[PDB]
This record gives structure tokens, C-alpha cells and sequence, in this order.
């Protein structure tokens, strides 16, 4: 589950955080953040996804409250003209209110404010009531699509697909990815199979996405969980207030991509569609096989420790399991049940409890198993990099790469790089 | 005059407070900064300070609850010291108050003298208590700030007068001191045949400094609270940074040694004035050494001189390096267009600026396109204004998490100084 | 192994031999290069000079006219001699061959015993002969062969044996250290309580470095012939770049200090065996400074890994830099896939590489295209070539004329090597 | 004249320095240098001119004499294989092949192996014989215009007007500049008040030129030298031979820039072209003397020493001197007769013997007259800067800039950077 002990383990960042990492990847939409600048200052320069366009999202709002602003009630003033100032600025087509820890606490009414912006400015303001002390960033993960509830709720109906028209596929096949965030551009490597497939994305959400294209995920034929269960809770919702059916897969290694694209098959149901995803798996599997095989000799047996860290980390492993690579994960007593009940299936009905310890577990649980990379988030990095050990990042936020089955090519690459470089020894 | 405005910030140049204080206490050795609010405003901090030094950096929480409502956090404060103190068994540590805790008055000294009763733990553990609420101030004015408190926590009181014995020179570092202006501070004191006493000590804590596989708690650090005892008695303590006067005022009063204070040590006669009173503090003349270098730097004036002389920059950074980059530009010819600063702080009467602006990167963006910046000097949170003008940037400040080298710049003394006229002749040159 | 071809050069990664032999005179202390050629020759190699170092440089011509068919120029020789000696009274003069005046054979030895008769000019203003002609070798062998002669003619002999007294070391520089690299090989003995004897000492000569309005023959210079003299009695003598084998061989032959020579002060390793090569010859050990240093080196090859292992680089630079900087990236996994050399040089087996080529820059551009640099470490004739490439440029090397910054850079040390890790790791970082 | 003592005001470079200043800014051509390194390699990185496409005259390129190809013979050999070698890489317009000393020493036939190249290989391929030795830069520029003998000749009719078609001007008046080198691109600055004036420029000898802009000279109606005397061979040579008029002036300064464009009027003879030129003068004296008023203060009554080191000197006199600043020139003793007599007209009919002395000379004649910048070109720019002296580089070479009307707009911009920076007090 999740409590908190005072020191112990105690990093992993507020609901805030969490809501932020879910609804950033907004482009084209106004971010404001309600609260002093230990809220968004840091977390701006941000981190991951890729725009293939407006870049917004970039741009760090936020209501710069004073100490006076909370010798109460300006608080709510400021937000309203903040709101004023980013409507007539930049002319967004929707803006994105995120409460924090100080504005909750002093009682800070967000929805009625933003509903207030609404109507006097004329543009879609949409709150989301998330502030750090509610707890986890999965939390704020929920927290985030809830409040897609009043906006995806069909506020707009499905576009009508483009001129462009592929022929004998049934393009008429929309579907919606729920956790995709493309980040390092990653998506931009399964995108084209889904449109070989004749698979239209009403939304990747929060992933290259933008204001309207949210609205239309009602009419989505298939929904998809992309590795996050944080949000079950939309996948869930959407299925029971628009009958629209679901299913949980990866686009990390050969194995879920293929099974991802499989039971898009079988749920939106069409033997056209299904004979043509085989071809397709068909000639991916043909193509990625052949690629890696040179590899094959270089990563093939070497241990990696895996460690999860809110990271979602079984999805790499489905990766280098394929390849050969021995794998080794833990949890640490505040992980989710997911991590501990996969832990548990990968390797032994016993340890996920490997304390709030760090390095200090963390290294020396390295050393135990004599494992060649620790892969586990950029929190455990310099961890592994001080302790003499090489790493990988666990985000798909950076700028590789590894995703759909050519993400693998780069994969590969970046094991090598690290676990074969000659800096290892020197140090 | 300094201006302001209000209402939504657009880019924000101003990092809290709470962690500028977080980086000082972060330059004492062996010592944990301790933020009393909830965990995301620690888990912020630490990412920010990571990928700039790319260096581990400890830092821990209060987590204080939805119940932060309830129980002011008393128990929260209490149960994190104790929990530190056995776990890791700090050389200091540092109690910080964020946004949320000071909402309510926060009972510091309360909740550590809560956490000056029960106390298994042995206590003569200090404990360095700063008051820094999100919503004041800034990044540079928190980091003073828990310089105050390091000074008045540690040592300062009992003796005076007759404690000033050796030939032990204090530093107070003002927050916009990297490593590498920490070292040429120190190398060049000790180049007097005096030695250093730097407070605090960044260089110390923060690059690639350990051989343990793991380092808990900074270890790696600057400022042993055993040597800072010692700042008692020393021949005088030199002041580097305005942001730092009432840390020397606070100093100052304790002890009784004399301060001979200021400027970033930016440009002819910013590092003249800071060997000369080094000259005068040790009787012994400046070394060879230097003399070359401010020859070296001279030239270094000459040959870019063309390109500098009437330059329009625009800066973005905290009250100390905008005056220090001032400084060593106004002695090139070069005009500064566009001072935007993240908070009012002293350095009033602007320094020679007809004014300042506080309001960030969007504000920058404005007033550099209005007065024509070439050239755009600020942290990496300012590529997007530059790229978005049409000019190069010359990053300098505290967030730079693009830069691989950055942290670890010296921009201080001749070569400092020197090699900063070699970088914005090779920007403005280049893009023209 | 060393692969070459034929037969139009284009864009010449080569300079003259007789250039960089004149920058090893350039770095005794008032001395003055003579060109025995005619005057286009010495006014290329001055632009050349100046636009690198940005300062002035002294350089004379033998003036050898259309009658350089007929008097071989005996009388351009003595007269440009006595010229110098009455006009200037260098404490050292560079007689120095070329192209047109080799094509003879030109009376070398014997011009100067031309000008070892006649003489109401004092004599015992030292003159080094060195035979240099535009058609054979190149910059950095030119520069090496100044060395020797300048070894040979000032003092080797008569003393041997019972010279070797003090605790002077003599460092033999090769022409790919740049005055900061001099002042690290400088400091950095010292530093251990050593005295270095730098042969010679571009530091001295070449940064802004003078108080008079007028400097003539370099004054601001580097090895005085007064204290070259004292090279024969010594404890060791250390040589930096293997292009001066042939200058160690001359240096240890006339006195019997004994050689610990080699590598381009580059990587771990090479500054390890720098510095233990220094606390043998010495006893005393190696500084607490530097002890920090390689930490600080070995963070930053932790922190660049990322970037920087597996690489593809073309570097196109003189024999001795191009060991140096392969040796540097290979101890990071980056491999070095397109290597262009301007003549054959010794530095056999190639080092570690498959192979390395002689032919300037047009190769390294299909070079670098062939194995697919990332990056591309050069001179300032490199731009071209890069942006030609979609790929960065870091440049090092002899022609620098679009960098302010350049002439001066430190490469060399656990500093120097940590800074270039950083470089390449921003350059690959944004462009990727 | 011209003569040369060793070590004394011994530096100018060769002839051959000479040609390639002025051949090398015709930039498709190929441009190869017949020598040992000595004299390529470091002329190459060069000076000045920007072209406006081609940049094949940025490349180095040439013939890499080793020591055996001069144990006499191979010379030729390489050379010969040499513009076989720019020919098939490089497919240029023409090649242009330059002498050198080592080459002209041990009897190389330049001329013969040019022209087997030519026919051999079908690219025309002109010698420039201007081997160092022969004498000064200014040699080896009257070299460079005896040789485009060879190519001038109407080897090529010019061009038919483009079907743009400037009504009511005789847009058919065609003329030369010859000396001209657009260099810093300031002839950017003249060229569009000669196509306002409908003067079609056949060719700017060696500035932004083509080759096949050459070949069309001798139609020009008038040839016009640009400060350039050392070409006056030219001039000369394409009036007598074609009938061409010819004047001198220059583009330095407001009174230079309205002569020039006014003897071109009453040379090339119509009332209309001639009624335009006042009213072009009258539009852009009008403009700059506006646009300069408010520098006037700052600039005027400084002291000015001039020394002309080769660089055409007495043109930018013109211009500071209406301006109202004090001038003081002086030669060299090896000076043209131009400098000598005109030194002597601006001022003293003495003093232009301030012998071969550098800065010493130089430096304190500076001191003498109090003057406040020094101007002569980079070879006394150092003996300037170290001297502590205010400076300022005659080189259009540069990236200013200074020709036409708004050519001064940054030439007193480029003296109020220098002489009122704070920089020279703080040495
Ligand atoms: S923990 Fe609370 S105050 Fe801190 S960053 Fe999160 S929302 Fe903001
Ligand atoms: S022509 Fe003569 S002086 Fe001129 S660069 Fe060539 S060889 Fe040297």
C-alpha cells in the first residue's frame, strides 16, 4: 500500500506531483499551479514527454503566492486573474488549475473559482484538486482522472476522419491508449503500426495529446491500459458509463507489443483486422529477431537487479526476459500489490520486503546476487553510480527510446553502452 | 528603482527559500537538511539539486499528514530527528520550515525542544533551526538565511574579544559560489600563507569527492561543526556576497572579528580589492602568481573589447550575481538592457542600474526584446527565452540541469573573470 | 598502420615545419625567428601566429629577392643578422631554413660563419640553427627539431656526469601544449617541491603578459639562454610528447640526466604515472590537491559514460594530440573512427588503432561519413568540415584563429582531461 | 617605391599573396596553389570577401610539394594530376593555378602544364605567374590583372538583360568595377543604388565575382577603379584595347560615394541617367547626414594618426574628414608614390620618411600629435592595443562594413565602441 514513516524511505513526491505527471502532457493547454514556489519552480523544467507541436505545457505557470496573498482570502483573488492572465496571453483552448498542500489547507475553494474563470473569460477551466498532502503521486495519478470525468465526458464528439481515407481497412476502428506518455518520443515508434492496422487513436492520454482530443474518448470502441493501473479507475469508469471494454498490456519487448496488438484484435472484433495484425506481428517479429540477433552474444547472461520505485518496472522486464538477461526484482514495503504479486511470480514467495533502506539495502542487494546493472529510476541512480555498479534508467520520460519493437534496438544499445564500458574498471 | 506587478507567474525565474537554506546546511560536512512540510516539497528539492550537481544529495521530510490539520506535526518533527540521528547519525542536521508548517507558526524551537526532553538519542547532535516559508524571499535570501542560523547555532557566544588568535581567516560564501569559486576563494587565501576557514563549504560536500560505495549523509561534506568552533577566533573575516550582511552582522556581534566585506569577486577591481585586502590582512605582498594573471586579464580586456563594448545584455539572476555580472560588464562598455531579479532584496538603490525588475522569465523575454539584447545571461530555465528571442545564452545561476560542466564553474578572480569575457566574445561573435 | 596516397591537397590539415619551428624559439625569453626565405613566407606565418595567440609576434625575413638564383644569399643572411643583433640585441635569434633557400642546400652553417667572421657585433648573442624546409615534415616535427637544435646549441657539453646537482627537473614540451597546459606541467611540479626548467616555455612568451607600451623581441618571453645554460646539471628531465624523442636523445647524450618521458598529459592513467614519476623523483608524496583531483576526474567519467561510451569521433591533429586524445576517449569507450594525421611521424604501430591517415582535411570529411563520426575534434579549419558533416566541432590544434578563448586552454591534468569530458559529453548531448 | 632591407619594415608578403588577394574572390572557380606548403596551407583559412553562393574559393587546395617532387621534375607531373584532381572532384567553371618560388626556382613550366590541362580535361585553366620572389603583394596584383588578359579577352559575350526589365531607365548601361572586393560584404551596400541608377555591373573585379562574369569585361561602356592603382594596368589595358573610359574613385565616405556615382553619370553619357543621379544623391545624402547628426558630439574633434600599410588608406580620410575629425597620415619610405603624395597634399610637405620603424616610430608619432585612435590595418593593430592606443582596422576584409551611404553608419559606430570604451583607462 502506502503510509509514510518520517525519514525511512520517505521521497516519492505528493499527489501533486502525481496529477502533474498525468495531465501535463497536455500540450496545448495552460498549467497553472495554485500554491508558493515550492510547487512548481522545481518540477517545471519537468521531465519526459515529447510534442509534436504546441509547446505550452512548457511554459512554468503558476499564482506566486506572498506570504499577504495567505494572511487569507487573496489566495482565491490571485488565482482568478491568474487565470485572466493566461486566457488573454496565450489564448489556450483549456486551462489547468492544480491545488497544493498551503491553498488546501487555508480552505481554498478551486472549483468555484474556476468555474467563475470559465464563464467571465470563456474558456474550459478545469480543476484538479490534488495537493501533496493527500498523499502518493499514484494518488495524484487517480486524482488526475477523475477530473478528466468533466472534461472527457464527450464535451465533444469524435472528428470525422481526415480525407486522406485508407481504403479496404476498416479505418473506422477507434481506440484510445490510457498511460501512454510518449516520452523520449517513444510513441512515435508504436503510432505507425497501430496506422498500419487501420487503428485510429481518438487519444493517447497524456501523451502528444491535446484539449480535444480528450474530449472525444467516449466514442473509442477499445480502451487501453498502457502498463499504468494507477488509473484503472477511468479505464473502469468508461467501460461502465459508455460500455466501452478494456484490456492491460506494454509496449516494452516483442512479447506485449505483439500481445498488445493481439487482443486489440479479438476485443474490437473484425477477421479483417485480425488477419491483417498477424501479417503485421508477422513481419515486426521477422524484422526486430533479425536485428537483435547480432547482440544476442554481448548482453546474453549477464544479472540484472531490478528495483521498482513507482517505476512502471515490470514492463522492462518483459523486455530482457526474452533477450537472456537473468532477472532479479524487489519492492520495499511501500510498493503496490502489483509490484510484490508480480515479485513474487518472477522469483521466491518471500522477499518484497526489502526495508525503506537505500543504497545501503539496495547496494549491498546488488553485491548478493553479483548482478552486472541495477535498473530501477533515476532516484536510485547515483546509488548504483557511486557504488561502483553501472545503471539504466527506468523512464521512457528521457530521450531513449524503448518502446514498440524497434524500441528494443536502442534497449540493447544502452545496456551495452553502460555494462561494457571500459570507465567501469577505472573506478 | 525596483519595480514589481503582480499576478500570474509566467516561468518562473525564483526557486524557495527553503531550499537555498537547503544547500547551505548541504555545505557543512556529514549534516542532513530536514524539511518540515509534506514529502513532495523535499522530493521537488532533491530532484532540482541532483540534476545540477548530478551528485547524490541528501535530504529528508517531516511528512506531515492530511492531518498537518490536526497535530501541527509535533510528533512528525520529533519522530524524523530521532529517526535521522539513529539511523544515520548526522555531524549536524538541518530543521527547515516549508509553506505548509509555517501556516500555522509551526512551534520550531517548540517541537525541537520536544525534541529537547525525551531524547534517548544523546543529543550534542546539533540542530541548525531556520525559519523559510516557500512564500518569502528566495533562493539566495533562504540560503543567507540558514547562514545566520548556522553562525548563531554554532560556537559564537561564550568567548569573544580575546578569541581572535591565529592567522585563521573566515569566508562567509554567499549562495552563488560553485565549487570552483570556492576553491579560487581558498587557494588564493592560502597562497598568503593564511588559511581558510569557508562558511560553509560547498566545495567540501558537493562533486565527485567519496570512496565509499555509498555515502548515507554527504560525508563528502564542507564545514566540520568541530572546525566551525573555531571561527571564534580568527585575524578577520572576509564577506563574499551582498546577500550575506546580516549573516555578518550576526558574525560580527558574537565574536568580535572585524569584516572587510562584498562585492562577487568579478573584474579588475572586484579581485584587486580582494587581493589587496588579503595583502594588508597578512602584511606579506601579492604573489607573483596573481600579478601575472591580472596582466593576463588586461590583455584578455584589450582583445575583446571590440566585440563587448556596447553589448546589450539582458541578465536573470539573483540580486548578487546580476550586481557581480554588472560590475565586470560595465568595466567592458557593456550596457545591461534588462536586470530581471526573483525577489527585492537589499542592494538597493539598484547598485548603477537605472532599475530592476522582479518577475521573471517572461518579464526577461519583454524587456530584453525591448531594448535589444544580444545576448541573454541566465540559468537553463532561460534557454526557451533566448532560443525564443533570437540570441545566445550564457548559462550562470542554479538550476542548470542541461550542463554538463556547469556546477562547477569558476567565475570568480582574473582567469573567472577573464574566461567569461572569452565566452560572450564567442556568442555575440558567433551569431552575428 | 600509416596509410597515404596522392595528389592535390585540399584543405590542408598541414602546417610548415618552419612555422612550428618557430614557435619553439618564440619561446625563449627576448629572442627573435629568422626566416632564411623570402618575406611572404614570414608574413603567412605571422598572420597565422597572431590570429591564434591574438597578440603580437615577432618574425623577420633573410629577404632573399629574385637574385635568390644567383648569391645564394649569403649577403641576405649576414645582413639580416647584424640588422637584428644592432637593431633589437636579442638574447637568442632563430636561424631557420625554408622551401626556396633549402632548394640549394644554402650555406647554413656557413651564412653563420659568414657571420662567425666579420662581427664588430659583440658575438655571444647566441644564434640556433635549424634546418627547415616547407616540403618536408610538418608543424609539430618542425617545432621538435627547434628543440634539438635549441638543446645543442646552448650549453650540453663541456659539463656531464658531475652536472647533475640540484633538484631541477627540466621538462621537454612538445608543440601541442599551450601555455595553460605549461603553467599545469609547471604548478603541478612545484607543487611537489621540485623546480621545473621548461624547454621550452611558451607560458612565458605568449598570453597578455607585458608593461612596456612596446615589446619588440618578445621580452615577455619564456627560457632565458641564462638559465637554459643550467639544463646540464639537474635531477631528471621529464619529456612531454613523443615528438621529442629525438630532442631527449640530444638532451640526455650531452649531460646524463636521466629521461622518464612520454604521453600527452591526458586520462587517468596518463596523469597517475605523471604524478608518481614526480613523487619517485622527489620522495615527498603526491598533494592532497590532487589526490582530490582524480576523485573530481573519476565522477566525471562516471557522470559523462552515458554520453560519451561508444562514441564515433574523427579527430584530425598533429601525431602527438591524436595519441593524446585517443588514449582519453578510449578510457571512456568512445571509439575513434576516422583519424587523419598531416605526415608519417613516428608514434608506429599506429598506438591501438587499426590505422591512421596522412591527408588533411577533404579526408577526414569522407573519413568521418565512412565510419559515421558524432563528433569531430580539429582545428578552426575543421568548422568546415564538421558543418559539413551534420556533426559538432571541439577544436585543439595549431590554427585557432575563430576562438577567443583557445590559444590558452589547459588540456592536460585531471582538470583538464574532467573539462574535456564535459565538453564532448554537451556537445553529443545537444545535438543528439 | 619598393625595395626591401632585411629585418627592417620587412614584412608585406609576396606576389603571390599579392594575386591570391585579388583572383580569389571569383568564387566557383578552383584555385590552386603550385608549391610547398609554405605558401598555401596558411593563406587559406585568408580574408575578406563574402560570396553570395559559390564557395569553392574556400577551399585550400593545392599541389603539396614533398622534397622528392623537387629532385627536380615531379613538379610538373603533380600539378598536371593535380587540376585533374579539382576538375573530376570538383566539376569547377575554370581552375586557376598559382606560381610560387620553389616552383619558379627550379624552371617550372607553368604556362604549358595549364594549358595540356585545359585541353586534356576540357576546364579552362589559367596561370597566374606571381611566385613571391618577383616582389610586393601590389606585384603580384598587377600579375593577377596581366593574366585576366588571357581571360578577360571577350571570351564571352555578355549576358542578355533578365526578362525583370526596368521600364523608362536605359537599364542598357553596363560598366566594371575593378578593384572592388565586397569585402565584410560592403559592396551590399553600393550595389543597389547602382541597379537604382540601371548601371548593370558586368563584373566587380574580385568582389562577389564569377568567372564567367570575367570573360564579359570588354563590353563594359565605363571601367571604374576602385581605390586600386595597382591595377591601374587594367583600366589601361581595356581602354585601349576596347575603347573603355575609365575613372577612380571610391565607395569610402558621402562626398566619394556621390563622385563616383556622379563621374559615371558624365562618362556613360545621358540627361536622363544623369537627372536620376542627382535625385538618387539627393534621396541619400539627405538620409545619412539625418542619420548621423546625433554622433557628431561623440566623435568629433577626435585626433586621428593614419598609416598606410598597403591598405588603400587615403579612402577612409575622405570620409572621417568630412565627419570632423583631425587627420594625421603618414608612409613609410617604402611606400607607393600615392601615399607619399598624397600624405603630402592632407599635410607637411616634409614627413612621409617615418622610416621602416615598427611602433617605435609608430607608437611614440602617436604620442607626438596626442592623437586618440590609431588606423593602419592588422599587422599595426597589436602594436596599437599593447601600446595601450585606441584602434581601428582598415580592412573591409572584416565583417564592417564601411562603404556607400550606410557604410558610415557603422564606421562611427566601430570608432565610438573603441575610443570610448572604459576598457582603455583600466590599462
Ligand atoms: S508537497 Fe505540497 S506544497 Fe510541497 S510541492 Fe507538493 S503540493 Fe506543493
Ligand atoms: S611565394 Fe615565396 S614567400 Fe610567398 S608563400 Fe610561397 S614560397 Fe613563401
Amino acid at each position: 500500500g502506502c503510509a509514510k514513516p518520517k525519514p525511512g524511505a520517505t521521497d516519492g513526491g505528493c499527489s501533486f506531483d502525481g496529477a502533474q505527471i498525468a495531465l501535463l502532457p497536455v500540450a496545448d493547454v495552460a498549467h497553472i499551479v495554485h500554491g508558493p514556489i515550492a510547487c512548481a519552480g522545481s518540477s517545471w523544467d519537468n521531465r519526459g514527454t515529447r510534442s509534436s507541436g504546441p509547446d505550452l505545457y512548457r511554459i512554468g505557470m503558476t499564482t506566486d503566492l506572498t506570504e499577504n496573498d495567505v494572511i487569507m482570502g487573496r489566495a482565491e483573488k490571485r488565482l482568478f486573474h491568474a487565470i485572466r492572465q493566461a486566457v488573454e496571453s496565450y489564448s489556450p483552448p483549456a486551462v489547468f488549475v492544480y491545488n497544493t498542500c498551503v491553498p488546501a489547507l487555508i480552505g481554498d475553494d478551486v472549483d468555484a473559482v474556476c468555474k467563475a474563470a470559465a464563464e467571465r473569460f470563456g474558456t474550459p477551466v478545469i480543476p484538479v484538486d490534488s495537493a501533496g498532502f493527500y498523499g502518493t503521486k499514484n494518488l495524484g495519478n487517480r486524482i488526475a482522472g477523475e477530473a478528466m470525468l468533466k472534461y472527457v465526458i464527450g464535451t465533444r464528439e469524435p472528428d470525422p476522419l481526415p480525407v486522406g481515407s485508407e481504403r479496404p481497412g476498416i479505418r473506422v476502428h477507434d481506440v484510445n491508449l490510457i498511460g501512454e506518455y510518449n516520452i523520449a518520443g517513444e510513441f512515435w515508434h508504436v503510432l505507425p503500426l497501430l496506422d498500419e492496422l487501420g487503428l485510429r487513436v481518438l487519444c493517447t492520454l497524456a501523451g502528444d495529446a491535446r484539449y480535444r482530443e480528450v474530449q472525444t474518448m467516449h466514442r473509442a470502441e477499445v480502451n487501453m491500459m498502457v502498463c499504468s493501473k494507477a488509473m484503472l479507475n477511468v479505464a473502469r469508469k468508461l467501460q461502465e458509463t459508455y460500455g466501452t471494454p478494456w484490456f492491460e498490456g506494454s509496449f516494452y519487448g516483442i512479447t506485449d507489443t505483439s500481445q498488445a496488438l493481439r487482443d486489440f484484435a479479438r476485443l474490437l472484433d473484425d477477421p479483417d483486422l485480425t488477419a491483417r495484425t498477424e501479417a503485421l506481428i508477422a513481419r515486426e517479429e521477422a524484422k526486430v529477431r533479425a536485428a537483435l540477433e547480432p547482440w544476442r552474444a554481448r548482453l546474453e547472461g549477464k544479472r540484472v537487479l531490478l528495483y521498482t520505485g513507482g517505476v512502471k518496472s515490470w514492463s522492462v522486464v518483459s523486455a530482457l526476459q526474452d533477450l537472456g538477461m537473468k532477472v532479479v526484482a524487489t519492492g520495499t514495503k511501500k510498493s503496490t500489490e502489483e509490484d510484490k504479486a508480480r515479485i513474487r511470480e518472477l522469483m521466491g514467495d518471500d522477499v518484497k520486503m526489502l526495508d525503506e533502506g537505500n543504497a545501503r539495502v539496495l547496494l549491498k542487494t546488488v553485491d548478493e546476487y553479483q548482478a552486472d546493472i541495477l535498473i530501477a529510476g533515476g532516484r536510485n541512480m547515483y546509488t548504483a553510480l557511486k557504488g561502483r555498479v553501472p545503471f539504466l534508467d527506468i523512464n521512457q520520460e528521457r530521450e531513449f527510446g524503448y518502446a514498440g519493437y524497434d524500441g528494443m534496438l536502442e534497449l540493447v544499445r544502452q545496456l551495452c553502452i553502460t555494462l561494457e564500458c571500459p570507465v567501469w574498471e577505472a573506478v | 528603482i525596483i519595480n514589481r506587478n503582480k499576478a500570474l507567474a509566467v516561468s518562473p525565474l525564483k526557486a524557495s527559500q527553503t531550499m537555498g537554506a537547503a544547500l547551505a546546511i548541504l555545505g557543512l560536512a556529514r549534516s542532513m537538511p530536514l524539511f518540515h512540510g509534506s514529502q513532495g516539497c523535499t522530493a521537488f528539492a532533491k530532484v532540482f539539486f541532483v540534476r545540477h550537481f548530478r551528485e547524490p544529495v541528501p535530504l529528508q521530510t517531516t511528512a506531515m499528514d492530511q492531518v498537518s490539520s490536526v497535530m501541527g506535526a509535533d510528533e512528525n518533527v520529533v519522530e524524523a530527528l530521532k529517526t535521522i540521528c539513529e539511523r544515520q547519525n548526522p555531524s549536524v542536521i538541518g530543521l527547515l520550515t516549508t509553506g505548509l508548517s509555517e501556516t500555522q507558526g509551526c512551534d520550531l524551537h517548540t517541537a525541537l525542544h520536544e525534541f529537547r526532553t525525551q531524547y534517548e538519542e544523546y543529543k550534542d547532535v546539533p540542530i541548525v533551526p531556520v525559519n523559510t516559508p516557500d512564500f518569502s524571499g528566495c533562493f539566495e535570501s533562504g540560503f543567507a538565511a540558514a547562514v545566520k542560523a548556522i553562525v548563531e547555532t554554532l560556537v559564537p557566544e561564550r568567548r569573544d574579544q580575546v578569541g581572535k588568535r591565529p592567522r585563521q581567516v573566515n569566508v562567509l560564501c554567499s549562495a552563488n559560489l560553485t565549487p570552483g569559486d570556492l576553491e579560487y576563494i581558498a587557494e588564493s587565501i592560502e597562497s598568503f600563507g593564511l588559511r581558510p576557514l569557508l562558511i560553509p563549504d560547498l566545495s567540501g560536500s558537493l562533486d565527485g569527492h567519496l570512496d565509499e560505495n555509498r555515502f548515507n549523509a554527504l560525508t563528502t561534506g564542507g564545514l566540520s561543526v568541530a572546525e566551525l568552533a573555531t571561527a571564534g577566533q580568527s585575524v578577520a573575516t572576509l564577506v563574499v556576497g551582498q546577500s550575506l550582511a546580516g549573516a555578518a552582522d550576526a558574525l560580527a556581534e558574537r565574536t568580535g572579528v572585524p569584516d572587510r566585506r562584498f562585492g562577487m569577486l568579478y573584474g579588475l577591481d572586484a579581485v584587486d580589492a580582494w587581493l589587496m585586502a588579503l595583502a594588508e590582512i597578512s602584511g606579506n605582498p601579492v604573489p607573483d602568481r596573481y600579478k601575472r594573471q591580472r596582466a593576463q586579464l588586461q590583455d584578455a580586456m584589450l582583445d575583446t573589447h571590440f566585440m563587448l563594448s556596447s553589448a546589450r545584455t539582458a541578465i536573470a539572476a539573483d540580486p548578487d550575481l546580476l550586481l557581480g555580472f554588472d560590475a565586470l560588464l560595465r568595466s567592458m562598455g557593456a550596457h545591461t538592457v534588462a536586470a530581471v531579479v526573483p525577489a527585492r532584496a537589499a542592494a538597493l538603490v539598484d547598485s548603477p542600474l537605472p532599475s530592476v525588475r522582479v518577475g521573471d522569465l517572461e518579464d526577461l523575454e519583454h524587456a530584453a526584446r525591448a531594448g535589444q539584447a544580444q545576448l541573454v545571461i541566465g540559468n537553463s530555465h532561460a534557454l526557451a527565452s533566448a532560443r525564443r528571442l533570437g540570441v545566445p545564452l550564457l548559462r550562470a545561476g542554479f538550476p542548470q540541469y542541461d550542463l554538463l560542466g556547469g556546477f562547477q564553474r569558476c567565475w570568480s578572480g582574473y582567469r573567472g573573470s577573464s574566461q567569461v569575457l572569452f565566452d560572450l566574445a564567442n556568442l555575440l561573435v558567433e551569431h552575428h
